[PDB]
RNA sequence: AUACUAAAAUUAAUAAUUAUAGGUUUUAUAUAUUAUUUAUAA
RNA sequence: AUAUAUUUAUUAAUAUAUUAUCUAUAUUAGUUUAUAUUUUAAUUAUUAUCAUAGUAGAU
RNA sequence: UGACUGUUCGUCAAUUAAAAUGUUACGUGAGUUGGGUUAAAUACGAUGUGAAUCAGUAUGGUUCCUAUCUGCUGAAGGAAA
RNA sequence: AUAAUUGAGGUCCCGCAUGAAUGACGUAAUGAUACAACAACUGUCUCCCCUUUAAGCUAAGUGAAAUUGAAAUCGUAGUGA
RNA sequence: UGCUGACAUGAGUAACGAAAAAAAGGUAUAAACCUUUUCACCUAAAACAUAAGGUUUAACUAUAAAAGUACGGCCCCUAAUUAAAUUGAAUAUAAAUAUAUUUAAGAUGGGAUAAUCUAUAUUAAUAUUUAUCUUAAAAUAUAUAAUUAUAUUAUAUAUUAUAUAUUUAUAUAAUAUAAACUAAUAAAGAUCAGGAAAAUUAAUGUAUACCGUAAUGUAGACCGACUCAGGUAUGUAAGUAGAGAAUAUGAAGGUGAAUUAGAUAAUUAAAGGGAAGGAACUCGGCAAAGAUAGCUCAUAAGUUAGUCAAUAAAGAGUAAUAAGAACAAAGUUGUACAACUGUUUACU
């Protein structure tokens, strides 16, 4: 069938899976989260 | 012609400048589901009752 | 089905201004208007004249705008308390500007 | 089904209904503007319709008026604005083509329209009432309106009229009386000087208008040969 | 479906005349009613007082201050914080709140210029940063004798 | 133009970048200022940060009321009294002889 | 006659001759009731 | 029912024009229908649109 | 011209005066079809310890193009007549 | 079985190279599976014809693509990476 | 087939993306915007309310109004599940960390009061899915307390007249169409045996928090590169007719489109009809054509006994005897493979 409509939106699954508070509490988000912080990067997360 | 001034297509959008841009903005409170809650730090007082209501302190 | 070489600057051009069935003619067939007095094409009528003749029907048949009759007994100041002033979008703004996107019709040549 | 009329680029119940929908609003206005292709069916439809009212008015047969009153409902939409259309038509429209051999609308080209270049004609029913019971112009009589403007012309710029603008009032002066030509002409001498701010004066109107119908009713054939030949009628030997 | 064998449904059972009980409504409606035009309210049915609160929201029942009527700057200065230590926490109360009063007034003008007519004279928004500046002042004389 | 904005502070961040724009590239934005206003509010003077603006009396050398003498320009040798600083351009507003 | 072209017919309104398309009239075709009948008077 | 002329005495009637053939309650909760109740809430004639050109017979 | 076969071929039936032999990229897929042939799936016989394989068998199974030049079929315009 | 059948069904068996849970054999029903036969039906065909709509064509507005060493880009024979 | 920028050719060519429009006036500025009328399309939707989503795109800056009584979130409670959390030494492990127990979080779920409108707080004491069958009786029609046939099996609130505390409530008795449909107990068939968690009185008390609310939401307002014929959850979805949410019309509503106007060449696509043949076509009946009830009867061989076969083919009853909407409805047989319903190669 039709593909391309891969991205369906859901702002608690969005939120919840890769919100700032879905990484800052846990070590692997963490470190994600520093190494954007150290790239300068302006949006941390979602 | 959803704009009469605009016989011919020039890529103008239906609304709007750009259909794409940043989406990691801060949420707020018009946006989300129906069981999501902001809050605007308006509202401090009472305690929510068992049932489901509101008691002012 | 594809161009195999680039066609160059003498073709393109004797192909597109070449033949005479491409290029425009001269536009021979215009008279004097009768009534107007100015230039018009042959076998047709004068827009201006038509025009202002159709003008005139419309301002002796028009029908009377419809005034009701609460509204002219309100003062100023009620008609500001119940109707307030209110604010157009860029959408609504552009389309009052009608002069940017509409042009009437040209006056033509006076032929002597 | 081929070569009867134009398809318009329509399918048959679609182009019936715009047909008809085009004669009716010819009807309740005076004159009409659209595409030309359109103009000239909405125009054949027009003049059989006004046909069949006037054989129903003239006919003596039963059978033949009862059968023709109803193929007019046919081919018209009484709702909206056109719900007392048939009376009208039976009252005003049918009456003024009674002695009229046939052309009871009239085709004149205008320039086409800038958006697409679609030619553009205007159709209007001969002989339409200029004056009202109000005693003001209401709309329809497009050629009228404009011989009369061109006699306007010449009289201003005290030039002869020209042969064209004499026969034309020859036409529309054969199955008018005399009297009502000279009254509407003056209605549209008042109104159109008054809307190009040209003095009006009555009496030299009058004296004018008296001359102009004059000339058109006069009844003066031998005019000679024109111009020389070089060209001679002569019996074969 | 409705094929060419179907026969009409009976019809619905009626009610014998001598069964049927009466509606407890015969009487109805007026069938002599007709539409009249609309009847706007009128103000002059109203009293709207001159000593109304609202209006210490407006500078002399004034819909929007001139530049001659707003107080020029030359003729004006904010409070020093010397000044403020001579005050009793009565007085410094009061000014406080004859500081806020002012900021709404020029908070509703700046915003009714801003937002309609657009202009950036921000003379309302300088008199009003004068006015946060003493605020803030009266703050920090209170917690310095405090 | 209604925008709300100026009832909050939305946007620090852009706000700053725009409002602290590198002065090596003032240039660039200086064109844009320039050729997009009338010439009846517009100064042949460079513009001053509010790093740059004088604002103590000892820079301001010459505060309003006194007589001065023009030089360096189409009113060489007159005489006129300065009657308003600029704030934005760093400069003196001189009278009807000046 | 024809994709657009091109070809061909008419553009008469006068001292005399000329119908290109639409409309109108006549005749005819088609459709389908009609002698138990259509128009008239005596 | 409204409006304009005439008759009669602003009532009633004739002529003309325009408008409408509604609505509301009861039959045990909701919807549809039916009947009774309230109002003035009509029958005929000829059209029209949709159903593959709705479909068949002709042409 | 038919029956059989993916078939060109070939056998057969009924006709004709005859049902000739070749070349044209065993003419012709930017003209159509695609039954055989082959790729992914599957099964049978044989080979191999197997994974898999077959001058084997069987069912199923994706192509596209708006024509610049040459050439050709029709129709025009310019022209030196 | 057909006018005629390399296809289908029944039967015979030097089974190149079947065979019993890599199950053997015969059924009823089921199957958008594959092959074959009969009745009706038809534009599949003999043999194509007429008609309707959207394109194709013309006029107005907007306006891509693969491709492109440069081109002043004919036929035949011969020659030649 | 070098990287980046600019500009050419294809070329003013293909295309402008399911489609009905017309006149008059705003406006001697309109095919494209607004209004009026006519016509048409969608109408168990292209309508009305919503959920999620989204550059607020809305009838807009002077802008989307909640104590609760059908108003949701918020709050109490938990499911699946999650947790740098808790347990000389909980257990294990090169680190990271994993495991078990607690605690906390987590809706897609549960949470008394209510138009005769209602009161949530503090203190103290003690329910998987599924049907309403048969007999009976009342009442009715033909016949004679017996018999045949027949709507009904239970509730839903109005009127009249009586008895109780005294015109507020209850009770009694009588009257009052049919077809669907709704929530509540009732009764009962099968195995596939059908969630978790958070008390009553007595006194006192309630000044009612915060957030959601526009419009689009079978789409020009979301996911699909596009104002993309694709994908997207729920309830009504007028009537007429029907077994039906099928099919036909359409009351009301909405709507008729960033392409228009002419002739419709050859040719292409989607449809209608076609004489005489009727598979000769073709690898191959591919495609197309073919329906003599849709209700009530009747219905063979074989067979695993299952109207499996079977909606059997042919056939009959109901006006049809020349036809006249749409939808449902498209034969029989032999063989190979597999018991059957199902799953599979998103995109050969
Ligand atoms: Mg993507
Ligand atoms: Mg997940
Ligand atoms: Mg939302
Ligand atoms: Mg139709
Ligand atoms: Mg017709
Ligand atoms: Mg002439
Ligand atoms: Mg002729
Ligand atoms: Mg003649
Ligand atoms: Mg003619
Ligand atoms: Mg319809
Ligand atoms: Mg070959
Ligand atoms: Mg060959
Ligand atoms: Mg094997
Ligand atoms: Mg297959
Ligand atoms: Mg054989
Ligand atoms: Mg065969
Ligand atoms: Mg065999
Ligand atoms: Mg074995
Ligand atoms: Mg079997
Ligand atoms: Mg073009
Ligand atoms: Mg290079
Ligand atoms: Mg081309
Ligand atoms: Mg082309
Ligand atoms: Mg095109
Ligand atoms: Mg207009
Ligand atoms: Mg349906
Ligand atoms: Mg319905
Ligand atoms: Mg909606
Ligand atoms: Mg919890
Ligand atoms: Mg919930
Ligand atoms: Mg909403
Ligand atoms: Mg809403
Ligand atoms: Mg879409
Ligand atoms: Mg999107
Ligand atoms: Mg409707
Ligand atoms: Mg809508
Ligand atoms: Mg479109
Ligand atoms: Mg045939
Ligand atoms: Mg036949
Ligand atoms: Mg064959
Ligand atoms: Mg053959
Ligand atoms: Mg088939
Ligand atoms: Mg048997
Ligand atoms: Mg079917
Ligand atoms: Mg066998
Ligand atoms: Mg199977
Ligand atoms: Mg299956
Ligand atoms: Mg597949």
């Amino acid at each position: 069938k039709s593909r391309g409509n891969t991205y369906q939106p859901s702002t608690l699954k969005r939120k919840r899976t890769f919100g700032f508070l879905a990484r800052a509490k846990s070590k692997q988000g963490s470190k994600i989260l520093k190494r954007r912080k150290l790239k300068g990067r302006w949006f941390l997360s979602h | 012609l959803t704009r009469p001034w605009k016989k011919y297509r020039d890529g103008e959008l239906f609304y709007g400048l750009s259909k794409v841009g940043n989406k990691r903005v801060p949420l707020t409170t018009k946006q989300g589901n129906k069981t999501m809650y902001k809050g605007t730090r308006a509202s401090g007082i009472g305690r929510h009752t068992k049932f489901g209501g509101y008691v002012i302190n | 089905a594809v161009p195999k070489k680039k066609v160059s600057h003498q073709k393109k051009r004797q192909k597109l201004y070449g033949p005479g069935k491409k290029q425009l003619k001269m536009i021979h067939h215009l008279n004097k208007c009768p009534s107007c007095g100015h230039y018009k094409r042959a076998n047709t009528l004068c827009m201006y004249c038509v025009g202002q003749i159709s003008h005139i029907w419309k301002t002796h048949t028009a029908k009377e705008e419809i005034k009701p009759r609460q509204e002219e007994e309100l003062s100023e100041l009620d008609q500001r308390v119940l109707y307030p002033g209110r604010r157009d979008t860029k959408y609504t703004k552009d389309l009052k500007d009608k002069d940017n996107y509409l042009e009437r019709r040209v006056r033509t040549l006076k032929k002597d | 089904t081929v070569g009867i009329a134009r398809k318009l680029s329509r399918d048959k119940a679609h182009r019936d209904a715009l047909l008809k929908n085009l004669a009716c609003q010819l009807f309740q206005h005076e004159s009409i503007v659209s595409t030309h292709a359109k103009c000239k069916e909405a125009s054949r439809v027009a003049e059989r319709i006004i046909t069949w009212t006037k054989r129903a008015i003239t006919t003596s047969n039963s059978v033949a008026q009862a059968e023709l009153k109803s193929q007019i409902q046919s081919q018209l939409f009484l709702a909206g604005d056109n719900r007392k259309l048939m009376k009208r038509l039976f009252s005003e429209i049918a009456p003024r083509y009674l002695e009229r051999p046939g052309g009871y609308t009239r085709v004149l080209r205008l320039e086409p329209r800038a958006n697409d270049s679609a030619p553009q004609s205007v159709l209007e029913l001969v002989d339409s009432p200029v004056m009202s019971e109000s005693h003001t112009v209401n709309r329809g009589n497009l050629k009228m309106w404009l011989l009369v403007k061109s006699v306007i012309n010449d009289d201003a710029n005290q030039l002869p009229h020209n042969p064209l603008t004499l026969q034309n009032l020859h036409k529309v002066a054969k199955f008018k009386a005399e009297a009502q030509l000279h009254g509407e002409i003056m209605l549209i001498k008042q109104v159109l000087l008054k809307e190009m701010s040209l003095p009006y004066d009555e009496a030299l109107e009058n004296e004018r208008t008296q001359a102009l119908l004059k000339e058109v009713y006069s009844s003066s054939l031998p005019k000679k040969t024109k111009k020389p030949s070089s060209y001679v009628m002569v019996p074969r030997p | 479906a409705r094929t060419k064998f179907t026969k009409p449904k009976p019809k619905q059972p009626v009610l014998p005349k001598d069964k049927i009980r009466p509606p407890t409504q015969l009487t109805h409606h007026s069938n002599n009613l007709r539409i009249t035009e609309p009847i706007p309210p009128t103000t002059s049915n109203l009293r709207c007082p001159d000593d109304h609160p609202l209006w210490q929201f407006f500078s002399n029942k004034k819909f929007i201050r001139s530049a001659d009527d707003l107080p020029p700057s030359s003729h004006i200065r904010p409070w020093s914080i010397p000044e403020l230590r001579h005050k009793s926490f009565n007085d410094l109360h009061s000014l406080w709140y004859n500081c806020l009063r002012e900021q709404n007034v020029l908070a509703r003008e700046n915003h009714l210029l801003k937002n309609i007519v657009g202009s950036t004279h921000d003379e309302f928004s300088e008199l009003s940063n004068s006015i946060r500046t003493t605020m803030w002042q009266i703050r920090h004389v209170l917690n310095e004798r405090e | 133009s209604g925008s709300y904005q100026h009832l909050s502070n939305v946007g620090s961040r852009v706000m700053k970048r725009l409002g602290n724009r590198p002065k090596n590239f003032l240039p660039h934005s200086e064109k844009f200022i320039k050729k997009s206003t009338p010439e009846f509010m517009k100064s042949d003077l460079k513009e001053v940060d509010e790093k740059t603006s004088f604002k103590s009396e000892k820079e301001w050398k010459f505060i309003p009321g006194d007589r001065v003498v023009v030089m360096s320009g189409a009113s060489k040798g007159n005489i006129a009294v300065i009657k308003s600083f600029d704030k934005r351009t760093n400069s003196f507003i001189l009278d009807e002889n000046g």
